């Protein structure tokens, strides 16, 4: 029929004597099966019956791509959801559709005339809600949009960055692969999740040491003459104390979405299930923080914000050694306590009888 | 609790016969994916093939399961989904710009056509395969086209578009008490666990890679929530997993399951991507390390179902699975391939032995160790059921 | 450039917003239990039972008037996130459906209407409006901001609506990802 | 403390710190008193667990599941899901299967709808001429499969003309059944001709791709030997486990570590089969002249029979063995000047502590090396390893051969590969080891390629066999390091003193101290130290990294035995 397939040729054809060059060197019992296959219908359900202005490539309202619907006025295109009303793509609206900015300036005529009028005669009308006026008529004069936070609330927390399409970033996303565009490259196949090889990963770069593992205390070399005697070191990226796979039960090296966070890390949400929620608040920088160190430091609650020195309020290690104290040796005249109301209440319960 | 150990090799209990069945429907194989793409109906005509040259007809009853309705397949998934199955066509594609989407129907995992022929095709052979096993006319059901588990409730995934698996462990839970998954595919079948999680009729036992890796579900921590607490058994694993490896893992796993949560079903997901040299499966399991599985479940000599799966080189999974259905029938083949229409697949040895490579086994006996312990810690709550 | 203060809780509260709504793809459960009605209502009656100048209680009831038009005119406009849009547009359709007209001050919780007060710098930025009436009401504002400081403990408290119910938020399927986010 | 955290969080948190230390951690025990837990699935709403679902009865309500939510664009972060490598020749040997689905798809898809044609023609000739003039086939001409003969006639029909000639059969058949039903037939047989004149070289491009992508680790091993063998990580890996034992011997509860590096020799003809291996590459290696060649394979099978107390006259009987079936003392080595001179000629206390130790019958020995002789032993030992584990495999090896039946079938057809059969490098049905031992030799000497060296050992071995593809390159670093032991002055007075030491049949404590500091004279404080103990009843070689502050002998067990050491190292000018 002629058409080439995937093969380079048609496919009632043999192969072309330059492939075959560079690609050389110079009764079946099937037949049945039409007489054994019986049909199975014994099923439960059986009874079921069964000018030339070229539009933009973006939606303007959230700024991505995808299938929109445009203007016949003006370049600018807009999602299905993206609407007001969001029109539905099922009944798209017969005729030339107009953005809310082009229906405007033809209502207006493009005359600041009767813009001015129009404008003076809203006002008049609205009169309890003078304040507003000039605002709750310039609502219906420009498109929609999605509603992206001011960067004087983005800038107020510095741990906090918009992504890419405007998504929270809370520096607890790990980092693109760049060079791992380089990976799809490679080099052969000493790939990402690092099989067979941990000569420069049982070792520190920088320094030249050893990467111990804080659960066992060895880095377990073994030999690459004998290499069953690996563990797979991988560093935390927030403390970078280093552990094993086996220390960590964890099986992966996490290196796609987030970074890594040892178990040696305290909370950063507890759900404490009698469910109360976090202690640990925000990292409010730009310098407008509040470091009060208090004086009095052996009753003090304060926070679960603690900052630890030799409102985030500061505090020593002795400090944290008597509330610690001071907690287990309550907590144990309490349970003292408990079972001696428990005691009393047994042996006059029991002379009582 | 892991324990490594030489591997004996595969040998027919004597006293354990059975019956089998075997659903084939002449047609599953005549619809093409659309261009090279993993999956083929293709690998359940050579595999049958086999299965009639090494005479193993006269052996077992080969039926045909009459196609699954629009009215049995909703028994798991939502309507509007299953009509927009059954209308979807490459033609008629571009009119449902909006549904392709919701559904993800016309993604990477794309329709052929037959889309809704192939899909009732494996879903009656599922079903039937259940009711036969429930109306105790065999005790072991075979069928290579269903084992879709990674099809959603009103979507589809990972190329599994009907979830064949849910329909027929309905099917056998209108009878049975408690139904036994078990899922030695390489990936996790994120379709039957999150549609059975919390619930005490159904334990699924999945022995899958975890890592970045699709579908990027199934951690240890997954036990299942509600009353289905205790009743998930997900078992991670790294790369290059060998056959005395697990074999130490499934053997012990498998026959606490078996001691405590003692089903009397059993539904077995023989997928073949967790064979060594596989399009994507990264194991490196050889046929008789995989056939081990299928040989230890069958010891136990309970109703028992095996499904097919993924397998995305058609000559070791069709090897495997003739191999399969030889130690089913209580025959250890020969490994000398018969002539078949498809002989000159299995070059250049033209022998039924699948080779393993000398990937290197990344799963250390200590991690091996913890899991299994925290594995049974778990397990020792299910012990009344 | 007119400026406004809002208090730092309430800047943490934005910003855990922009969390739930962004990628942990979380959606506003609706009809809120406390609206936008309800709050400037509650708002206006206590700060009147404190105001004893005629022309205050005058000044003040206008600005609730004027911030509840707002929010009629403005939560369809410019307040929803792109993820959010579809539930907006089903309840508007809903609307349709039972020739109820949609106004969202009855419905939309305060998270909404402290977005609209976030942007309101730069909407007053876009007027011809005279100095002392911007700073009026701008003082108006963060009176109001003040007082959703000190009751930010009875309307802005996280539930994590994976575990128990009926929190500030709820999570969105995988169709709904499919059809808000990416037509 | 502030109540923020409950107790069990808080000693399973501190496990984490204090759980190494099994004292510290217990007593913590006692003095302290003492949803989705899965991270992948969220909860809906109970208000979309509300959907249509036409057909589902009650059973199904009551054990199925419609609340937890579970995605794979949730739990991979949005952004993810890593593959495998699957190296390129796995690509190429994916593509053949690819075209072999193609092509077999086409033809069983044709063979189906021709015989639907073929059975309608059939039953449309017997038929009268009225009954042939409204006959009419409904959609899906009887058959169960609605779709496949359309999809095969769109195929061959330029689908529009497909769906004209579909649209035409379902309202014509007298007339077009037949014409269509050619159109397939001629179609099918070209495809099946072309088939298989294609088929041929799919087979012909698999055979020369396969091995050579079931094992690829034998390409991370030619680099894998070329960069992990070097002298920098050979002394990595033995300070590696010296600081393990250090920072575990800070735990008093770990027992005392044993020695760095442990080897076991318990067959000692794979000695000879290095020594021939050394002699086949230096006889061919052109960089040493024919002098220092004999001195090189004399001072090889000298330190040989000396160290591993092998008698000379038995090696170079098996040496001369050898080479049939294929058709002066060391200190004299040591020294040029007698090598060329030779060649041309053809208090109470310490008298009990030096009195009580004296090792009679002298069967443990000890050798002090520096860097070089470490390497050099490194190398003998990585080399005789790998010939144990091939000798180790070689009968198992050798009965899998003997049961290859090849197809014959295949054979006459020239679909089995007898390239390898050509060059004679298949294993015959005869021992295995001695194969790869020629095979090993013919490459050294350059008889051989490497690619079909390298194959030979792939077929025959098919992936166990990996680590002899540098069989060569590690010969030339062996001898090459034994070279240095020529021409080091400094090694060359340590292998004589080794050879002093080894020659005598009794020690005591202070000989084996005067033995170290002798040899500590020689190198300076910048090198390191490493101490061979070979044990002669039971073969074993122990290397020991050398503190250099730390003991020359094994720390000993008793005290009084402790104190001996003690005193004996004291009575000596050297600082203890
Ligand atoms: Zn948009
Ligand atoms: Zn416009
Ligand atoms: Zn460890
Ligand atoms: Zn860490
Ligand atoms: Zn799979």
């Amino acid at each position: 029929d002629s058409k080439v397939s995937v093969t380079g040729l048609p496919l009632n054809k043999g192969p072309s004597e330059k492939i075959k060059r560079e690609s050389l060197w110079n009764d079946l019992k099937t037949f049945l099966t039409e007489n054994m296959t019986e049909e199975s219908n014994i099923r439960s359900t059986i009874g079921w019956n069964g000018i030339d202005f070229e539009n933009e490539d973006f939606c303007s309202a959230c700024n991505q791509s995808g299938s929109f619907l445009c203007c016949d006025t003006c370049p600018k295109s807009f999602h299905f959801l993206c609407l007001d009303p969001p029109i539905d793509p099922n009944n798209l609206p017969k005729g030339d559709w107009h953005c809310n900015e082009c229906k405007f300036k033809i209502f207006i005529n493009n005359s600041m005339a009767t813009l001015k009028k129009i404008e003076s005669n809203f006002i008049k009308q609205n009169n309890n809600v003078k304040i507003f006026a000039k605002l709750l008529f310039n609502i219906d004069s420009h498109n929609p949009k999605q509603f992206q936070l001011p960067n004087y609330i983005k800038e107020t927390f510095p741990a906090v960055k918009t992504g890419s399409r405007g998504q929270y970033s809370d520096e607890n996303d790990k980092i693109p692969l760049t060079d791992r565009q380089l990976f799809n490259t490679s080099y052969g196949q000493s790939i990402t999740k690092l099989d067979s090889y941990n000569p420069d990963t049982h070792i520190d770069s920088n320094s030249g040491k050893f990467l111990i593992c804080y659960k066992c205390n060895q880095t377990r070399l073994g030999s690459w003459s004998h290499p069953e005697n690996s563990r797979l070191i991988m560093t935390c990226d927030y403390c970078q104390t280093p552990w094993h796979l086996d220390c960590v039960p964890r099986a992966s090296f996490k290196n796609l979405g987030s970074k890594w966070k040892c178990p040696l890390h305290s909370p950063t949400k507890v759900y404490k299930k009698i469910y109360k929620v976090w202690k640990k608040q925000r990292l409010i920088n730009k310098k407008n923080q509040l470091y009060y160190e208090p004086l009095q430091k052996i009753g003090y609650q304060n926070n679960g914000n603690i900052q630890i020195i030799p409102k985030i309020t500061q505090i020593d290690e002795n400090s944290i050694k008597y509330d610690f104290f001071d907690k287990i040796y309550k907590s144990k005249m309490v349970q003292k306590r408990k079972l001696f109301q428990f005691q009393e209440s047994l042996i006059d319960k029991l002379v009582s009888n | 609790v892991y324990e490594a150990t030489p591997f004996d090799p595969i040998t027919v209990k004597p006293s354990d016969k059975r019956r089998v069945a075997y659903f084939y429907d002449a047609d599953v194989g005549n619809y093409a994916y659309g261009a090279g793409h993993p999956m083929k109906p293709h690998r359940i005509r050579m595999a049958h093939s086999l299965i009639m040259n090494y005479g193993l007809y006269k052996k077992m009853e080969i039926y045909r399961a009459k196609p699954a309705t629009k009215q049995e397949m909703c028994q798991f998934h939502t309507d509007e989904y299953i009509d927009f199955l059954s209308r979807v066509t490459p033609d008629n594609l571009e009119m449902f710009k909006r549904e392709s989407v919701k559904f993800n129907v016309g993604d990477d995992c794309p329709v052929f056509d037959g889309l809704y022929e192939y899909c009732s095709i494996s879903g009656g052979g599922s079903m039937e395969g259940a009711a036969r096993l429930n109306r105790g006319k065999c005790d072991v059901a075979v069928n290579y086209a269903g084992g879709l588990h990674h099809a959603k409730k009103s979507e589809a995934s990972g190329f599994c578009y009907l979830n064949d698996i849910v329909l027929g462990i309905i099917e056998l839970l209108r009878y049975h008490p408690r139904v036994l998954y078990i899922d030695i595919d390489v990936h996790h079948g994120d379709g039957v666990e999150e549609a059975f999680y919390t619930t005490d009729r159904v334990m699924t036992c999945s022995f899958h890679k975890y890592g970045e890796f699709f579908p990027g579900t199934g951690e240890l921590r997954d036990i299942g929530v509600g009353a289905g607490k205790n009743y998930a058994v997900n078992v991670p694993l790294r790369d290059g997993i060998d056959d005395a490896t697990y074999r130490s893992v499934f053997e012990p796993v498998i026959k606490k399951i078996m001691e405590w949560y003692q089903p009397s079903a059993v539904v077995l997901q023989c997928g073949g991507d967790s064979l060594s040299g596989d399009r994507l499966g990264c194991f490196n399991l050889s046929m008789e390390g995989h056939a081990n599985c299928v040989n230890y479940v069958k010891s136990f000599g309970i109703p028992m179902m095996v499904v097919g799966g993924g397998g995305y080189t058609m000559r070791n999974v069709a090897r495997t699975w003739c191999f399969e259905t030889g130690l089913l029938n209580n025959v250890v083949l020969d490994k000398d391939l018969p002539y078949n229409e498809y002989y000159e697949y299995y070059g250049p040895d033209y022998k039924l032995s699948v080779r393993p490579s000398n990937m290197f086994n990344v799963n250390t006996p200590e991690y091996l160790d913890k899991v299994m312990t925290n594995i049974f810690a778990n397990l020792e709550n299910t012990k009344y059921a | 450039k007119i400026s406004l203060q809002i208090p730092i809780k309430l800047k943490s509260v934005l910003v855990d917003d922009w969390e739930y709504v962004t990628k942990d793809k979380k959606i506003c459960r609706l009809p809120a239990d406390v609206t936008v009605e309800m709050v400037l209502n509650k708002y206006e009656h206590e700060v009147s039972q404190e105001l004893e100048s005629p022309g205050s209680q005058s000044q003040l009831s206008e600005y609730c008037a004027g911030l509840k038009l707002y929010f009629d005119k403005c939560l369809g406009n410019m307040l929803l996130y792109r993820l959010e849009r579809l539930q907006y547009d089903e309840l508007l359709k809903k609307s349709s459906k039972d020739q109820k007209p949609l106004v969202p001050i009855r419905i939309y919780g305060a998270i909404h209407l402290l977005r609209l007060i976030s942007v309101l710098p730069e909407l007053i930025s876009s007027t011809t409006m005279d100095l002392q009436s911007c700073q009026l009401l701008i003082k108006q504002t963060e009176d109001f901001l003040v007082w959703l400081l000190m009751h930010v403990d009875e309307y802005f408290n996280d539930k994590d609506p994976n575990r128990s119910d009926d929190a500030l938020y709820v999570n969105t399927s995988s169709q709904y990802e499919g059809v808000a986010l990416g037509m | 403390s502030q109540d923020i955290l409950d107790l069990d969080d808080l000693v399973e948190k501190v496990d984490f710190y204090l759980g190494s230390n099994k004292e510290l951690f217990t007593w913590f025990k006692n003095f302290v008193g003492y949803e989705a837990f899965g991270p992948s699935y969220k909860r809906l709403p109970k208000s979309d667990t509300f959907m249509p679902c036409s057909g589902r009865d009650d059973m199904c309500w009551e054990v199925l599941n419609d609340e937890w939510v579970g995605h794979p664009v949730w739990a991979s972060e949005d952004s993810g899901f890593i593959a495998h490598r699957k190296n390129q020749y796995e690509e190429t040997l994916f593509k053949i299967e690819e075209e072999r689905h193609e092509y077999d798809f086409y033809i069983e898809s044709n063979l189906r709808t021709i015989q639907c044609l073929e059975t309608i023609v059939n039953k449309i000739e017997n038929m009268t001429e009225n009954e042939k003039a409204n006959f009419k086939l409904p959609p899906g001409l009887g058959h169960t499969s609605m779709t496949i003969y359309k999809k095969v006639i769109r195929k061959v029909y330029d689908k529009e003309r497909g769906f004209e000639i579909i649209d035409a059969l379902h309202e014509h058949p007298a007339v077009t059944a037949p014409v269509v039903l050619k159109r397939l037939k001629q179609k099918d047989e070209e495809w099946r001709r072309a088939q298989r004149e294609w088929n041929k070289v799919w087979r012909e491009l698999e055979q020369k791709v396969f091995f050579k992508s079931l094992d690829h680790l034998g390409l991370t091993f030619k680099q894998a030997d070329k960069k992990l063998l070097t002298t920098k990580q050979l002394i990595s890996e033995i300070s590696s486990i010296k600081v393990d034992q250090t920072n575990k011997k800070i735990h008093w509860l770990t027992p005392k570590p044993k020695s760095q590096l442990d080897f076991d020799f318990p067959d000692k003809n794979i000695f000879y089969d290095i020594l021939c291996l050394a002699d086949t590459f230096i006889t061919h290696t052109t960089a040493y002249s024919n002098p220092d060649k004999e001195r090189l394979k004399d001072l090889l099978k000298y330190f040989i029979s000396l160290f591993f107390s092998i008698s000379f006259e038995k090696i170079e009987e098996s040496l001369y063995s050898h080479k049939q079936n294929v058709s002066m003392s060391l200190l004299d080595i040591l020294h040029r000047s007698r090598y060329q001179k030779l060649k041309r000629s053809n208090g109470n206390l310490v008298e009990e502590a030096n009195s009580q130790g004296i090792i009679q019958n002298r069967s443990i020995f000890n050798l002090f090396a520096n860097t070089n002789i470490y390497i050099f032993f490194r190398h003998w030992t990585t080399i005789y390893e790998r010939l144990l584990e091939i000798k180790q495999m070689n009968e198992r090896v050798t009965k899998e051969i003997n049961t290859r039946s090849t197809v014959t079938f295949a054979k006459d057809l020239d679909l089995l590969s007898s390239q390898l059969s050509e060059m004679g490098l298949d294993f015959v049905g005869e021992d295995a080891y001695k194969q790869v031992l020629r095979l090993s030799r013919r490459l050294i000497n350059g008889d051989l390629e490497h690619q079909w060296f390298e194959e030979s050992l792939r077929q025959a071995y098919n992936n166990k066999a990996f680590k002899l593809y540098t069989i060569d390159k590690v010969t030339q670093s062996l001898v090459k390091h034994a070279h240095t032991l020529m021409t080091d002055a400094k090694t060359a007075e340590i292998m004589a003193l080794f050879v002093k030491d080894r020659n005598a049949s009794t020690t005591s404590a202070k000989d084996q101290i005067i033995y170290r500091l002798q040899v500590r004279s020689h190198m300076s404080n910048t090198e390191n130290m490493f101490r061979i103990e070979f044990d002669k009843r039971t073969l074993h070689v122990s290397i020991q990294y050398i503190a250099l502050d730390d003991l020359t002998l094994k720390e000993p067990k008793a005290d009084e035995d402790k104190w001996k050491y003690y005193v004996t190292s004291y009575a000596l000018p050297h600082p203890t």
